[PDB]
């Protein structure tokens, strides 16, 4: 059900993504173990992701908290990194995409910050690191976030470290 | 999967030490996010 559209670089709509993705870099206090060491990415391709059951069910829901919050959804675009990018493009998210020793308990994960989320591709803490040569620093190999958008309805403020 | 916090559909982590992080948040339900980017990059070494 899923295909993919490739947008240009030259379109508006990649331009927009391209610099949420830049803009939200951050230092992190593993001094880059997870994710590696990077002030920034070379992006190399913006797919749009079209799925239209993945999508009404989406909506259906959307429209469900929004009902259950004064008609507000809370909708935001948020980052999502992990090694189940197929499956999720391909069948949606569902309960093997939690984090399940997460620190707000077993649920599916978001950040704006993209370079969070970069310290998931390749799985909790990084991982190993790249399939090829084992490197969570890798700067050859290509790796994969999700750009998605995300009902948080009324959300639970939780202060933390 | 948990359940969201009773009264509640979604948990914002609020930064409360590093002054430079922002927001993460956890959804308990699949169909309260859509995948709509794939994003393909590489990390860039710094100079
Ligand atoms: N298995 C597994 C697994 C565990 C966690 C994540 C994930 C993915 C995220 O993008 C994320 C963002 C903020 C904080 C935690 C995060 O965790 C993705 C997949
Ligand atoms: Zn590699």
């Amino acid at each position: 059900g899923t295909i993919l559209i490739d947008l240009s670089p030259d379109d508006k709509e990649f331009q927009s993504v391209e610099e949420e993705m830049q803009s939200t870099v951050r230092e992190h206090r593993d001094g880059g173990h997870a994710g590696g060491i990077f002030n920034r990415y070379n992006i190399l391709k913006i797919q749009k992701v079209c799925n239209k059951k993945l999508w009404e069910r989406y909506t259906h829901r959307r429209k469900e908290v929004s009902e259950e919050n004064h008609n507000h959804a809370n909708e935001r675009m948020l980052f999502h990194g992990s090694p189940f990018v197929n499956a999720i493009i391909h069948k949606g998210f569902d309960e093997r995409h939690a984090y399940i020793g997460g620190m707000f308990g077993a649920g599916i994960y978001f950040a704006e910050n993209s370079s969070k989320s970069n310290q998931y591709v390749y799985g909790i803490g990084g991982g190993t690191g790249c399939p090829v040569h084992k490197d969570r620093s890798c700067y050859i190999c290509h790796r994969q976030l999700l750009f998605c958008r995300v009902t948080l309805g009324k959300s639970f403020l939780q202060f933390s470290a | 999967m948990a359940h969201s916090p009773p009264g509640h559909h979604s948990v914002t982590g609020r930064p409360s030490v590093n002054g430079l992080a922002l927001a993460e948040y956890v959804i308990y339900r699949g169909e309260q996010a859509y995948p709509e980017y794939l994003i393909t990059y590489q990390i860039m070494r710094p100079e």
